[PDB]
RNA sequence: UGGGAGAGGGUGGUGGAAUUCCCGGAGUAGCGGUGAAAUGCGCAGAUACCGGGAGGAACGCCGAUGGCGAAGGCAGCCACCUGGUCCACCCGUGACGCUGAGGCGCGAAAGCGUGGGGAGCAAACCGGAUUAGAUACCCGGGUAGUCCACGCCCUAAACGAUGCGCGCUAGGUCUCUGGGUCUCCUGGGGGCCGAAGCUAACGCGUUAAGCGCGCCGCCUGGGGAGUACGGCCGCAAGGC
């Protein structure tokens, strides 16, 4: 799984301040990073449907608040994406 | 790194060297496969519900460990290539969940 | 994986060849290869006495090694894996740190850069040779000696196996290809795994030319010929068989059993062929 | 006579214990009901698992013959 | 001729089947609905399993037989009167364990069982 | 951020019961099967009993008016990888939300392709019965298939015959799983019985079929017909 440890340091690089969780930034990035994992486990057990579904649930979710930061701030939006190389 | 029990089932009717050695085949790979043991229990003879092997009875080892998580299974399967280990069972820790 | 081709001919629309992705070697090593005197199915009598054959792609002898209790202890890397011409499995080519080299055939999942060994202590895993008796009941095998220091002679083909079953004094029983059951003796070496190479069943050859590139020339039906030449010769039109079916040679070809009666290994096979 | 009265404080999670789970079995050497082990629903899930790995060690029997 | 053995009966729902053994196992004699006199469906009755545990039980003591272990299988009508018999037998029944085999839900049973 | 339960999913291993077949032993006149029989099996030694072995398939007890999942569905045990979900803290974001024509994915069983595998079961098929007849039901056999991998098919009484989300409108009792000041209270789930109200009735009733908003899908007499034609999909069967 994820480590405590590698989700804070996530947490950590993104934050937009000190004590920051929950941002929009740090939501993003800790669903990519899940996304990612997924990913990786699905193109092993391609016959994981189920997971398949939580994957799709999830990058839907990565999705919207994409698409919120980008109504809300171009730049931000632009840079985070660029930070996690995620368009396609 | 995870806490691991493994359980071991050797058979009955081996001498005290080969039992020795046995042991440290299991030992060996305990430490190959990257496992730091804990503790550690021998009850030794012990007679079991039902015959394993076509006999009545089993050596019993147990050691609680701390190793990869990869390299658990890997270890199981090493740990029952000898023609004298009759079980492997490794187990995750857990806490103990108490009645009464 | 096999490999397939758009149907650009009438033939490519059938054709499949082998993917070639085990293979990391495409030259033999020189000392290692020698003439195959290619015979056409001619005895030394200048006669055929195997039909149709002749006329296939030359082809280099590459020498394989199926003793191997010739160097126990002896380890060696594993090279590189190579094309045979010669057989339906790939060879692989071994670096003994010795420094001989030699080739066998090539077990699946035997990695270029691993180490194999032979002999009583061998750790079993694939590409290992050792005797039967030390090999544990259960484990798939390949390349096995029939008897003691006389060569490996069962399971070389492409995807073959046998299967260690049990033992039994002197003896091991082992699980052909065929699914024959047969005591081999313990002191005969086996490796462990199976033949690699095993999509080999699934290619298609595609046209007539190919079966040409292999060496096998045209076989022609009994039914076509005359009856000076086959029992299923002449009759005006086409015919039925018009008896029981028979080799060119009269005997019977549907069921009857060819395997010499008193013949001393009978006492050694436990159980004939299925299915 | 339920059975979870009739013992101290024990681990349910513990298979060694052949001692603590052999009574939880029929004499036939089945796991028995709630009803007579007056285990809860969450304690006689961690039972069965319990008993079965101890089953597999050769600690406990996969069935007895019912003697009259 | 041995004085202690085993008894096993199956008792199914068409018959009685009683073979007596020795310690170690190997038959000595065996009886059924068949051998002491009847076909068809009477075989699988109370009444049929009576003479095959008593029939069996008798050829047994000609050979010397005098205790046995009862062995159950079966559950069938004339199983628990197979057991009243070799009792009233002459013979001694330390024992009578019911060793019906039973899966741990495998093979797929015939229709007529589903 | 702490925790939780669960047959949720994928992979790899792995345990015992039973059935079948083979080998060894011991034993003999029947076994089996039905409403009753017969076919069948059996002195070329069957059944029943003991020991050995082989192989596939399903996991008894636990087991539940239980649990998990969006549905199809999911059950021996172990490890790894992985989804959903609930609770507590009230720490972060600042309406980032709901639904969703198309599209994409998943989709019991049967079926299909290529390759495995095949113990039990069993369409077709043979035979015995039953019967006026018996292309059936019942009995003896039996091949696909049922099992695995990979690719297809895309249906269903795929049902709660009940689309999703939100808000509002008495309670009683049983239960699963959390967190409490653990008598009791507070969440999330599964049943029952009911207030108001609904409803043609039957029944529904904080798991609404009540009172309301949003969005989607669907209906408009029976048959002909889920047929024809066309189009799109499919290897075909056939699907939309
Ligand atoms: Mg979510
Ligand atoms: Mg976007
Ligand atoms: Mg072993
Ligand atoms: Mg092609
Ligand atoms: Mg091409
Ligand atoms: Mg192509
Ligand atoms: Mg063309
Ligand atoms: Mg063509
Ligand atoms: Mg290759
Ligand atoms: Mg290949
Ligand atoms: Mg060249
Ligand atoms: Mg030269
Ligand atoms: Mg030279
Ligand atoms: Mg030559
Ligand atoms: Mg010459
Ligand atoms: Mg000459
Ligand atoms: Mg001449
Ligand atoms: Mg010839
Ligand atoms: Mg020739
Ligand atoms: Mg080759
Ligand atoms: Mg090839
Ligand atoms: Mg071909
Ligand atoms: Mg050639
Ligand atoms: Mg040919
Ligand atoms: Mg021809
Ligand atoms: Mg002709
Ligand atoms: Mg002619
Ligand atoms: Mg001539
Ligand atoms: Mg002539
Ligand atoms: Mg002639
Ligand atoms: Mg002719
Ligand atoms: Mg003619
Ligand atoms: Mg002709
Ligand atoms: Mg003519
Ligand atoms: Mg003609
Ligand atoms: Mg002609
Ligand atoms: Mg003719
Ligand atoms: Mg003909
Ligand atoms: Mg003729
Ligand atoms: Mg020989
Ligand atoms: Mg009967
Ligand atoms: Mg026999
Ligand atoms: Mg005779
Ligand atoms: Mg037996
Ligand atoms: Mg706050
Ligand atoms: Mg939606
Ligand atoms: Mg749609
Ligand atoms: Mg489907
Ligand atoms: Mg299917
Ligand atoms: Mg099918
Ligand atoms: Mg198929
Ligand atoms: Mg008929
Ligand atoms: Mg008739
Ligand atoms: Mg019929
Ligand atoms: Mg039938
Ligand atoms: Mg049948
Ligand atoms: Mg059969
Ligand atoms: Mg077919
Ligand atoms: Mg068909
Ligand atoms: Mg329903
Ligand atoms: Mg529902
Ligand atoms: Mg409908
Ligand atoms: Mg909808
Ligand atoms: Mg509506
Ligand atoms: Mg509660
Ligand atoms: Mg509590
Ligand atoms: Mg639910
Ligand atoms: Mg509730
Ligand atoms: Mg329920
Ligand atoms: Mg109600
Ligand atoms: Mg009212
Ligand atoms: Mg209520
Ligand atoms: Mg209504
Ligand atoms: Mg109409
Ligand atoms: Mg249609
Ligand atoms: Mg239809
Ligand atoms: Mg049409
Ligand atoms: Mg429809």
């Amino acid at each position: 799984p994820i480590t405590k440890e590698e989700k804070q340091k996530v947490i950590q690089e993104f934050a937009r301040f000190p004590g920051d969780t929950g941002s929009t930034e740090v939501q993003v990035a800790l669903l990519t990073l899940r996304i990612n994992r997924l990913s990786e486990h699905l193109k092993v057990h391609k016959k994981d449907h189920h997971s398949h579904r939580g994957l799709l649930m999830m990058v839907g979710q990565r999705r919207r608040l994409l698409r919120y930061l980008q109504r809300e701030d171009p730049e931000r939006y632009r840079a985070l994406i660029e930070k996690l190389g995620i368009r396609g | 790194m995870r806490r691991y029990e493994v359980n071991i089932v050797l058979n009955p009717n081996l001498d005290q060297s080969q039992l020795a050695l046995e042991k440290e085949i299991i030992q060996r790979a305990l430490e190959n496969y990257g496992a730091r043991v804990e503790k550690v229990e021998e009850l030794g003879l012990r007679r079991l519900a039902y015959p394993i092997a076509k006999d009545p009875q089993g050596y019993f080892l147990w050691y609680q460990v701390e190793m990869p998580e990869d390299r658990v299974n890997d270890l199981a399967r090493e740990l029952r290539i000898r023609d004298n280990v009759r079980r492997v069972m490794v187990v995750k820790s857990q806490e103990p969940f108490l009645a009464n | 994986a096999v490999k397939k081709f758009k149907p650009y001919t009438p033939s490519r629309r059938f054709m499949t060849v082998a993917d070639f992705s085990e293979i990391t070697k495409t030259e033999p090593e020189k000392s290692l290869v020698k003439p195959l005197k290619k015979t056409g199915g001619r005895n030394n009598q200048g006669r055929i006495t195997v039909r149709f054959r002749g006329g296939g792609h030359k082809r280099l002898y590459r020498i394989i090694d199926f003793k191997r209790w010739d160097k126990v202890g002896i380890p060696a890397k594993v090279a590189a894996i190579e094309y045979d011409p010669n057989r339906s499995a790939r060879i692989a080519l071994l670096h003994y740190v010795d420094g001989e080299k030699r080739y066998i055939i090539a077990p699946d999942g035997l990695q270029v850069g691993q180490q194999v060994v032979a002999g009583p202590d061998a750790p079993i895993q694939v590409g290992n040779a050792l005797p039967l008796r030390f090999i544990p009941v259960g484990t798939v095998v390949h390349a096995v000696e029939l008897e003691p220091k006389k060569g490996a002679k069962l399971a070389r083909a492409a995807g073959t196996s046998a299967q260690i079953q049990g033992r039994e004094g002197d003896y091991v029983i082992l699980r052909l290809p065929s699914g024959e059951l047969r005591k081999v003796h313990g002191e005969c070496y086996a490796t462990v795994g199976a033949v690699g190479n095993a999509d080999h069943k699934n290619i298609v050859l595609g046209k007539a030319g190919r079966s040409r590139w292999l060496g096998r020339r045209p076989h022609v039906r009994g039914a076509a010929m005359n009856p000076v030449d086959h029992p299923h010769g002449g009759g005006e039109g086409r015919a039925p068989r018009g008896r029981p079916p028979a080799s060119p040679w009269g005997w019977q070809t549907k069921g009857l059993k060819t395997r010499k009666r008193r013949k001393p290994s009978s006492r050694f096979i436990i159980a004939r062929r299925k299915k | 006579a339920k059975v979870k009265a009739t013992l101290g404080e024990f681990d349910l999670r513990d298979y060694r214990n052949v001692e603590v789970l052999k009574r939880f079995l029929s004499e036939t050497g089945k796991i028995l009901p709630r009803r007579r082990t007056g285990l809860s629903a969450k304690e006689q899930r961690i039972l069965a698992k319990t008993i079965k790995r101890a089953r597999i060690l050769g600690l406990l029997p996969f069935t007895e013959k019912l003697v009259r | 001729q041995v004085a202690s053995g085993r008894a096993y009966i199956h008792a199914s729902y068409n018959n009685t089947i009683v073979t007596i053994t020795d310690p170690d196992g190997n038959p000595i004699t065996w009886s059924s609905g068949g051998v002491i006199g009847y076909k068809g469906s009477r075989k699988g009755t109370p009444y049929a399993a009576q003479l095959a545990a008593l029939d069996a039980a008798k050829k047994a003591m000609a050979y010397g037989m005098q205790s046995v272990d009862v062995i159950v299988r079966g559950t069938g009508a004339g199983r628990e009167q197979a057991i009243r018999a070799l009792q009233a037998s002459g013979l001694q029944v330390k024992s009578i364990v019911d060793d019906t085999p039973v899966p741990h839900n495998g093979c797929r049973p015939k229709k007529k069982f589903r």
